């Protein structure tokens, strides 16, 4: 719990610094250091759920605090400050928890999906990592939590499927293939 | 009255394997009569008919796997290509006693190659349930918590235990397939 609090503390410290002085700030000691606590925090979270062996207990205790701490934080971050590894960290947990998380896709996709999509829908170049990861996530959800794609309204579903079209139009071989 | 008499006839013929082993046609006629009695709804008849059948199989095991005069195919084949039509009206335990009985026949085929094919088909019916329950568990492990599927896993196993008691070592081909 505390680890999530500090993660969120740093995540909000970084985003502000950027919002106040542009991307450039990322290129200096303190920020790069704060990025590290976040990334290792994510490594730890995903690195454990992977070798965990009690899906439900994991989905009922260690997942809900992720929502406000990491997801809605990733949402409120300025575009330049959002952590790509957030998406890939989440992708891994879906692969593991599978059906046990199918009911949280609504809450999750809200925060990350649309807001991330708007970062990668202008061209095919900017925010590379965000492209790659985003689709590893979408792949995972579709792969182990398909029922979710039915729960949501036709308007949202469409937005999802057209996002896939967008994937396989990419010139980055990996992104287009995942699509 | 007819059931009390038929049972005694079936008891007597069950005590003289020496006579059955010298008269295939009679043995054949007896076995088929037992297969018919296995759809009899009169009290006890089905227990009688199974007891006799396992008895006879044990003591005449060789005659079922080797081609007899007047035939062109080992009796086991007819039996295996019909397991379901014979045992469809039997209770759970009786079905186990039936599987144990055929198991003894299988144990007679000392020829490696053929015994292996016999074994694969012998355990084909129970395997379907197994294979089925297994794939679904590889999507949601909360299924191995389902009262009905657990009831089946029990009966499948129970069936697997009897077959093994009679087939012997060669049964390894099965155990290995699900171990």
């Amino acid at each position: 719990l505390d680890m999530l609090n500090v993660y969120k503390c740093l995540s909000e410290n970084i985003s502000a610094a950027i919002q106040a002085n542009g991307e450039m700030v990322t290129k200096q000691p303190l920020i790069r250091s704060m990025r590290t606590v976040k990334r290792e925090t994510l490594k730890l979270i995903s690195g454990w759920v992977s070798r965990s062996n009690d899906p439900q207990m994991v989905a009922e205790n260690f997942v809900p605090p992720l929502l406000d701490a990491v997801l809605i934080d990733y949402q409120r971050n300025v575009p330049a400050a959002r952590e790509p590894e957030v998406l890939s960290t989440m992708a891994i947990i879906v692969n593991k928890l599978g059906g046990h998380i199918t009911a949280e896709i609504p809450q999750i996709f809200d925060a990350v999906f649309e807001c991330t999509l708007n970062m990668i829908n202008k061209d095919f170049e900017e925010y590379p990592e965000h492209r790659t990861n985003f689709f590893l996530l979408l792949q995972a959800v579709n792969s182990h939590c398909f029922p979710a794609f039915l729960a949501i309204p036709p308007a949202q579903f469409k937005l999802v499927l057209d996002s896939i079209i967008w994937a396989f139009k990419h010139t980055m071989r990996n992104v287009a293939d995942t699509g | 009255n007819k059931a009390i008499i038929a049972s005694n006839i079936m008891y007597i013929v069950g005590q003289y394997p020496r006579f059955l082993r010298a008269h295939w046609k009679f043995l054949k006629t007896v076995v088929n009569k037992l297969f018919e009695f296995m759809h009899e709804t009169h009290d006890g008849v089905q227990d009688m008919a199974c007891d006799t059948f396992i008895k006879i199989a044990q003591k005449c095991r060789r005659h079922f796997v080797q081609v007899q005069v007047g035939e062109v195919m080992p009796f086991i084949d007819e039996i295996l290509n019909n397991i379901n039509t014979i045992i469809c009206d039997l209770q759970p335990q009786q079905v186990h006693t039936f599987y144990e009985a055929v198991g003894y026949m299988i144990g007679a085929q000392t020829d490696q190659t053929v015994q292996e094919h016999l074994i694969e088909k012998y355990m084909l019916l129970p395997n379907q349930v197994w294979d089925s329950i297994i794939q679904q568990a590889t999507k949601n492990v909360d299924i191995l918590k389902d009262p009905e599927t657990v009831k089946q896993l029990g009966s499948i196993l129970k069936t697997n235990v009897r077959a093994c008691k009679a087939v012997g070592h060669p049964f390894v081909i099965q155990l290995g397939r699900i171990y």
